[PDB]
RNA sequence: GGACCUGGCGGUGCUUCAUAUCCCUCUAGAGGAGCCUGUUCUGUAAUCGAUAAACCCCGAUCAACCUCACCACCUCUUGCUCAGCCUAUAUACCGCCAUCUUCAGCAAACCCUGAUGAAGGCUACAAAGUAAGCGCAAGUACCCACGUAAAGACGUUAGGUCAAGGUGUAGCCCAUGAGGUGGCAAGAAAUGGGCUACAUUUUCUACCCCAGAAAACUACGAUAGCCCUUAUGAAACUUAAGGGUCGAAGGUGGAUUUAGC
């Protein structure tokens, strides 16, 4: 089975009235949903005796209550364990002091475990459902730290790696030199938090930075331990400050890892992609760079290695928009259908700026034949549209000559959510009313105008005053006339008068034929009296119009000579 | 289990998610003889004492 | 028991003993009537005792761009929200109080004298 | 939160009889023989004679176990005829139906 | 009787 | 995309459409069993089966190289155990 | 998928039983209800554990 | 203005089906008899009524009782109601001149034979029956009382009974119905042939719930087995072996054919019963077609419905009730 | 007078659904059941915990989904899944109906240990067969 | 008080009817005997409900304890329950039903007649009625299109059920609630329904229909009484089954009465 092109995503409620209707309400849907789930939760956990009679064979464990509360209540090492695993930061600290105050043995693994949660989460509580530097100065994984009777590798390894995460980077590089003058080695894992301290510690010109990252590698190599993928991701991810600097720098370290045996992620060219992607003309070298890129992911199965995989395919597409490569553009859509490659796309933000870019990238290079064959393929199976991308695919059918199919634009755009943009209707009748079509297609624009008019008339800012651009007004009338609905056109009229927006030149022109048609002096003069109001020059000329192609009553004639002597 | 359901469903109604009508209508039934003065007397406070 | 219960409509139609050989020859007389009242009226999906608010239910799902979380009332500030809705029920209750009261007759308790109003539009819009 | 105070005591009934299945068992199989001495079953008689009068199988009775009716009960469903029909006659039981033949 | 007188738009996507 | 009806009419009536059709919603519908589709099914199924042999042609010579029968029976029911 | 299908209809179960009527007393009133099973067997041979 | 409690008819008023309804109806039947041709993998071309019927049973099995219950995918036509058309244009005037009787059609048609007798005047069975007043009622696209029917067929007589020439007679066959009449005729067992080239015959009897099957040879001796057993082993009651003799001495032929019957269920006389069922529908394979029919004449190839009556819940039997206690 | 699930005669003015308007002796020839599953069929066991588990839905979704169903669940049973499926009203906004969709899926599913659904279609009013 | 209408009633007329149906006719019964079971009455410290048709092997497709709601004694008091109550009221009700119904009618909305009185509204060679809906019907279930089920409106009997559950009103809250132990349910008697009989178309045995014996005080006839054993249970003179012993009334049942096409 494939993705069906007709249904929203999966997650959603499959009903008229529950399927999401634009992207905002694709977005919150989702998370009213899970809203929904986090309280059920929160009363599973609360009220666990409620759910605890286990009728399921074969037993469901994913389906049992959670029991987060420390269940021993002595005090000793194994109950410290307890408080360690379920990661009560402030409850383990207080159990250890009195453990440690009573003067009982707390083992060196233990210890370190303790430093494992205070290190990481900085000595605060993990979020829970219900009851800048980060890097506390008053903690109390530095007491314990101090405090410790016997401190292994593991001990600062853990204390390097969480000062680096909470942004204490001088603390970090400063807490590296006592492991060397101690004389231990530090792992892996410690290195790739240093090249992050080094870089992001101080601000200094790229050739100073370059060169203490250097000294670090080296020292990784003195001490026989291993870089892995993290390491190279952490140098290119650091690079992206000096950006033009780093540019050959960052092509030496890919060049080392195929080199090594390491194998570049998706993190690894989305760092490439996101260094070498500098505002500026990218032609220079990130044409050559994506191709490069392409060519070496073709037809590859990706797994996640790094935590940054998900963001190449949002990179990727956004230089082939600014490239205007629609072929490249398809290679890397193409990569991201091969086998499982589709997971990689990124949270729902990202997902939306992918198709954006790739949509809106179509509609300008693409055939319109197949332009609306990735429109129905796409919207809004795979997203729904921002209403920038309305506009481009109406640009691309303008282009195209296309504009039978302006109607369905707006009857979609409605199912979008955007009823009520400005900038969408005034696209739409500009382009329906730009020029004249035959009769068969004009009905069809009048049928379309009289729909935006109506989502003028009741726009949700009805409350405050109703905003009608000229544009808008002229173009809704001149598609009546050119449709023969005049008793709708000559109706408008009046709103031009209320809020006060100047009649454009053909719209004017247009009435007097319709008018010298019907042969209706009065609405003739109600012509020139409109234009007489804003003072139009063509009026003064329109005046004597007037009086050649129709009977002048003396009435008539009279209010005439009244805008003469306007005149 | 008519513990596990009464209880249970009991909870979800002052946790406002469950609407009980039955239990709904019992509460307007008493709170409306509260007024006519039929009220339940304390326990070893009854009419006999 | 939980399931011994039953719905509104099962309860009013017991309470109100509208159906029966009372009501069918009026052998009943209702001076005092059981009187039916809608109790899901003023109430609220998602609001119960405990004051909890519940994201994308009873309170807004997301505030200031985020996602709310789970909270709970204060105790101070439930007692407002309960005493509001008691207030809302006897104001519900005064607007149903308030009553116009239409013109008598001839007498206070004939029918005699009183107007009906216009007759009813005819079928093929004719009015009166 | 059970129906009625009766079937209340039923719980208990069977949750004590469920307790004394295992040790009533034992001093049964004593007793129900003409293997064993008379002065061994004779003791057995008295052992299980004094065990809780609660934990004897006989009073445990099925009651609806939504109405808590004593009599008229239909075991596959463990419902009353009274409530068995009201599902049944709104159509909310799986597969039953009116029977005429 | 005497006592008491007895006692639009549709749009996609609303905000 | 079927303008499927279904229940008893009234008097001068049809069976009512399939919009809020509750008889409809009881049945257990096969639209996800098409011809087509357990045809596409099975072509995917197909590579997870075995060949029966070829020499055990009949019942008789199953019988000669395989002496044992062995019976066991298996029960799908709806439920949670 | 290639497997030899014979299918048959065993014959039909209908179980039925009796109640009351009324809630009280109306003995010879009740009302009867029944369960009807129906079977098709379907006979694949010679087939492979895979 | 008083607020009498406010009057609506429509709630319960019929939906009368605009043509324009029913006009909509049929696209969405032919588009949505594509997309079922599309689901089931035919050819939409030549998708008739008969695979949409049976696409729409296997899609949604329903094993409701009434048929007239169950889903169904329908041309408008045949779901909706025919329904009669204006009777009057925008001025108001109807179209036809008995419009105020409010029977136009019924009275209309009783002015054309009316008519049709007078001008007879100026110029001078059992294949058929008259319609139904269901079918007349369909015909006029009105209603009709029983009387009114009478009437019309009591001129339709007087209208036979005359010189009735051939436009007469078109008019009056509109209303009669041809009635198909069922055959009577006792179907013929094939006569089969055995290894040894024995002729045979082979039929089946059910008498209560005992199922018999026989096998009349052409030609014997007289020889009956049942189960293997000689025919008065087998029924040692002279009622039952008197009943396997009917057959054969009714017809002449006593002594003149061998028979090996087996019968199963029921008791020692429906057993009877049963083989002489399943007798004579064999040996009506060895008499000629007017013996056949002395046969069937004689109650001996009826199928005997009568079989035991279910015992109703308070009372004592099928039919005895409980005793009427005394008061 | 049998009376067991018979909406009486009236004005004309009551609507019933198509549910409502059949009386016992209609079920499973003019309508159906709304709950299908195993229990019930000759050699099958477990009827009493089904029973008991549908009454219950029945009231939790009542309560749940309080004035927004238009007409009876219909609940489905295969294998260990549980489906629910509801014909709901379109007064309360999506949002409150994406919450309790998630809040009732997740809550049955740790109540009953086995993967419950919740399929909701929405209609604009109740579906009147008939006006008695 | 006068006139008239409606209803009820008439030891009120005529006419035609009932199809297992009012009478006779047909077949097997009840009414007499024993036993089983229900009710009444009496008895008991010791439930309740049903109780003319339409109660009386009825709520019970079921009471040795339990069930249980009763009686006696003892005990507990925010009590399995954000208590509880089988307490009063079915003449406040929902729910589910009886009953005529072994019926075919009920009826909104209109229209017309009687002076626009309470009232009435049909004639087919037709003279003011039209009628949605409901019931019947149709359809469906069982073995048919037959039959049997099912269905059977409105209304009648303030019909039955607050003790299925729920619930209005009123009442109890150291008791009208809750728990424990033991106990009640018998028969002077009357009566309803049923079972078994009184026998020869029978009884016993073989057999499942070509037999041999029995056949009036050792026959037919108790499913009763008494004794023993077994089964279930913790508990059995008690419940059930079996054996032994015993061998009674009964000799085909008045008025009257039940069911069956
Ligand atoms: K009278
Ligand atoms: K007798
Ligand atoms: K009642
Ligand atoms: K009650
Ligand atoms: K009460
Ligand atoms: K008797
Ligand atoms: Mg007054
Ligand atoms: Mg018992
Ligand atoms: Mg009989
Ligand atoms: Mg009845
Ligand atoms: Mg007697
Ligand atoms: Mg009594
Ligand atoms: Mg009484
Ligand atoms: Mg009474
Ligand atoms: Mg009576
Ligand atoms: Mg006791
Ligand atoms: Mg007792
Ligand atoms: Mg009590
Ligand atoms: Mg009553
Ligand atoms: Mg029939
Ligand atoms: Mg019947
Ligand atoms: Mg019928
Ligand atoms: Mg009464
Ligand atoms: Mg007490
Ligand atoms: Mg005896
Ligand atoms: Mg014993
Ligand atoms: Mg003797």
């Amino acid at each position: 089975v494939n993705r069906d092109t007709t249904a929203v995503p999966y997650v959603f409620q499959d009903d008229p009235y529950l399927m999401p209707a634009s992207s905002l309400e694709s977005r919150s849907f989702l998370l009213a949903k899970k809203s929904g789930e986090n309280v059920a939760k929160f009363i599973i956990n609360s009220y666990p005796k409620y759910f605890q009679k286990d009728i399921a064979e074969p037993h469901i464990p994913c389906l049992m209550p959670e029991y987060f509360e420390p269940q021993i209540k002595d005090i000793s090492e194994a109950a410290l364990k307890e408080r360690i695993e379920l990661r009560k930061v402030k409850a383990s600290v207080d159990m250890f002091d009195q453990l440690l105050q009573a003067g009982t043995t707390v083992s060196l693994e233990t210890t370190n475990s303790l430093l494992d949660l205070l290190c990481y989460y900085g000595d605060q509580e993990p979020s829970t459902d219900y009851h800048g530097v980060t890097w506390r100065a008053k903690n109390n994984a530095e007491r314990i730290f101090s405090l410790m009777p016997e401190k292994n590798e593991h001990s600062y390894c853990t204390m390097i790696r969480g000062m680096v995460k909470h942004r204490a980077y001088e603390q970090a590089l400063n807490l590296y030199t006592e492991l060397l003058n101690n004389r231990l080695h530090a792992d892996v894992y410690t290195f790739n938090a240093l090249i992050e301290a080094t870089v992001c510690a101080i601000n200094e010109k790229f050739e100073e930075k370059w060169s203490k990252i250097l000294e670090l590698l080296r020292h990784m190599v003195a001490q026989k331990v291993k870089p892995n993928l993290q390491t190279f991701n952490t140098i290119l991810k650091c690079l992206r400050r000096f950006h033009v600097f780093a540019r050959s720098p960052a092509l030496q370290v890919l060049r080392e890892m195929k080199a090594i045996g390491i194998e570049p992620s998706l993190a690894t060219y989305h760092h490439i992609i996101r260094l070498f992607d500098q505002p500026g003309d990218p032609l220079k070298r990130s044409s050559f760079i994506i191709y490069d890129i392409m060519n070496e992911l073709m037809g590859k199965r990706f797994s996640p290695k790094d935590p940054d995989d998900d963001k190449f395919f949002q990179s990727a597409m956004s230089i082939c928009s600014s490239l205007r490569d629609l072929e490249l553009a398809y290679q890397v859509h193409g990569l991201l259908k091969t086998g499982d490659n589709w997971k990689f796309i990124g949270p729902d933000q990202h997902r939306n700026f992918y198709y954006s870019k790739f949509f809106d990238l179509i509609c300008l290079m693409e055939q319109i034949d197949v332009t609306l064959k990735w429109y129905e393929d796409l919207i809004p199976s795979a997203y729904f549209p921002h209403s920038q991308t309305m506009i481009h695919l109406l640009q691309a059918l303008d282009v195209a000559n296309r504009l039978e199919v302006i109607p369905k634009i707006w009857k979609d755009s409605k199912e979008y959510g955007h009823t009520f943009r400005s900038d969408l209707r005034e696209e739409i009748l500009m382009l329906m009313a730009r020029d004249k079509h035959p009769p068969e297609l004009q009905v069809a624009f009048a049928d379309c105008a009289a729909d935006i008019k109506s989502a003028y008339e009741s726009q949700p800012i009805r409350q405050t005053a109703q905003d009608w651009p000229a544009t808008s007004l002229n173009c809704i009338a001149i598609l009546f006339l050119r449709a023969g609905r005049t008793q709708e056109a000559w109706k408008m009229l009046g709103l031009f008068r209320k809020h006060n927006k100047i009649p454009r030149s053909e719209l004017l022109n247009e009435l007097m034929d319709s008018a010298k048609v019907s042969n209706s002096p009065s609405q003739a003069i109600e012509v020139v009296e409109l234009a007489s109001a804003f003072s139009l020059p063509i009026c003064e000329g329109l005046t004597q119009r007037v009086m050649s192609d129709f009977a002048i009553n003396q009435e008539q004639k009279e209010a005439l000579s009244n805008l003469t002597a306007l005149t | 289990n008519h513990h596990t359901y009464a209880e249970l469903m009991q909870t979800l109604r002052f946790l406002g998610l469950y609407r009980d009508e039955h239990q709904d209508f019992m509460d307007e039934q008493k709170r409306l003889k509260k007024l006519r003065g039929k009220e339940k007397p304390k326990k070893g406070e009854g009419k006999r004492a | 028991s939980f399931f011994t219960k039953l719905t509104a409509d099962e309860l009013w139609k017991g309470a109100l003993a509208e159906t029966g050989a009372g009501a069918k020859k009026g052998r009943g007389k209702r001076t005092k009537k059981k009187k039916r009242k809608d109790l899901n009226r003023g109430q609220i999906i998602g609001e119960g005792r405990y004051g909890f608010l519940w994201p994308g239910l009873n309170v807004p799902l997301m505030k200031n761009g985020a996602v709310q979380t789970i909270a709970q009332r204060s105790k101070e500030e439930q007692e407002k929200v309960e005493a509001d809705m008691i207030q809302q029920r006897e104001e519900w209750d005064r607007k149903k109080k308030m009553k116009v009261k239409r013109e008598r007759g001839w007498s206070g308790n004939s029918w005699g004298g009183i107007s009906l109003g216009p007759p009813d539009p005819g079928p093929c819009g004719e009015t009166y | 939160h059970y129906v009625d105070w009766r079937m209340w005591r039923d719980v208990k009934r069977r949750k004590m009889a469920y307790e004394y299945a295992d040790e009533r068992l034992r001093i049964n199989s004593l007793r129900k023989n003409t293997i064993l001495p008379k002065i061994l079953q004779d003791v057995a008689d008295e052992e299980i004679a004094a065990l809780p009068r609660d934990s004897c199988p006989v009073r445990i009775r099925n009651r609806c176990v939504m109405t808590s009716r004593p009599r008229g009960v239909k075991r596959r469903w463990r419902l009353s005829r009274i409530v068995f029909r009201h599902l049944a006659d709104h159509g909310q039981l799986s597969g039953i139906q009116r029977a005429t033949w | 009787y005497l006592s008491g007188e007895e006692v639009e738009y549709e749009c996609y996507a609303p905000d | 995309p079927l303008p499927v009806r279904m229940g008893y009419p009234v008097k001068k009536g049809v069976p009512m459409a399939k919009e809020g059709n509750l008889e409809l919603l009881k049945i257990p519908n096969f639209l996800h069993l098409t011809p087509v589709a357990i045809k596409k099914h099975c072509e995917a199924l197909k590579d997870f089966c075995t060949e029966w042999p070829a020499a055990l042609d009949s019942d008789e010579k199953c019988e000669k190289h395989f002496p044992i029968e062995i019976d066991s029976t298996d029960y799908v029911s709806s439920g949670p155990s | 998928l290639g497997i030899s299908i014979k299918v048959h209809e065993p014959p039909r179960k209908i179980e039925r039983f009796t109640l009351l009527q009324s809630v009280h007393i109306y003995k010879k009133h009740r009302v009867q209800y029944e369960m009807r099973t129906l079977y098709r067997c379907l006979e694949l041979e010679h087939l492979t554990g895979s | 203005a008083f607020v009498i409690p406010k009057k609506n008819v429509p709630t319960s008023k019929r939906e009368t089906y605009t043509e324009d309804f029913i006009k909509k109806q049929i696209e969405e039947f032919n588009i949505g008899k594509r997309h079922l041709a599309n689901m089931m993998g035919e050819d939409p071309e030549t998708f008739t009524q008969e695979d949409i019927d049976r696409a729409i049973a296997y899609l949604f099995p329903s094993g409701l009782f009434e048929k007239r219950a169950r889903p169904v995918m329908k041309h408008p036509e045949q779901i909706f109601p025919r329904q009669r058309a204006i009777q009057w244009g925008e001025d108001g005037r109807p179209f036809h001149y008995l419009f105020y009787t409010g029977k136009q059609s019924y009275y209309s048609l009783m002015h054309d034979v009316y008519g049709m007798l007078l001008n007879l005047e100026k110029h001078q069975v059992i294949g058929s029956r008259w319609l139904i007043k269901e079918e007349l009622e369909e015909m006029l696209v009105e209603k009709l009382s029983d009387l009114d029917y009478m009437q019309f067929i009591r001129l339709l007589e007087k209208l036979l009974t005359s010189q009735c020439g051939a436009a007469e007679e078109e008019f009056v066959q509109r209303f009669r119905r041809s009635v198909t009449l069922e055959s009577k005729k006792q179907l013929i067992e094939p006569v089969q042939y055995d290894e040894q080239g024995m002729a045979f015959s082979k039929s089946e009897g059910k008498r209560k719930t005992a199922k018999a099957e026989a096998i009349v040879y052409k030609h014997g001796s007289g020889r009956i087995k049942v189960n293997g057993i000689d025919y008065q082993l087998y029924f040692p009651i002279t009622q039952d072996r008197e009943q396997l003799m009917f057959p054969f001495h009714f017809v002449d032929r006593l002594g003149k054919h061998d028979v090996t019957c087996t019968v199963s269920g029921g008791g020692r006389s429906a057993q009877a019963g049963a083989i002489r069922l399943a007798m004579a529908k064999a040996l009506c394979s060895f008499v000629t077609e007017d013996e056949v029919e002395w046969m069937r004449q004689a109650g001996l190839l009826t199928t005997d419905p009568r079989v035991r009556e279910r015992k109703k819940p308070g009372q004592e039997g099928a039919r005895r009730k409980f005793t009427w206690k005394k008061r | 007078k049998n009376r067991a699930a018979r909406v009486r005669v009236s004005k004309g003015d009551k609507p019933v659904t198509y549910e409502e308007a059949h009386a016992p002796h209609y079920i499973a020839h003019r309508k159906g059941w709304l709950s299908l599953h195993t229990g019930n069929l000759d050699g099958e066991d477990h009827a009493a915990e089904r029973t008991v588990e549908d009454v219950f839905l029945r009231k939790f979704m009542w309560g749940t989904f309080p004035g927004c169903l238009a007409d009876q669940l219909v609940l489905k049973r295969r294998g260990n899944q549980l489906e629910i499926c509801a014909v709901v009203l379109r007064q309360l906004s999506p949002h409150k109906y994406y919450f309790l969709v998630g809040y009732s899926e997740t809550l049955l599913s740790y109540f009953y240990k086995c993967p419950v659904r919740l399929h909701l279609q929405t209609v604009p009013s109740k579906v009147v067969y008939k006006y008695l």
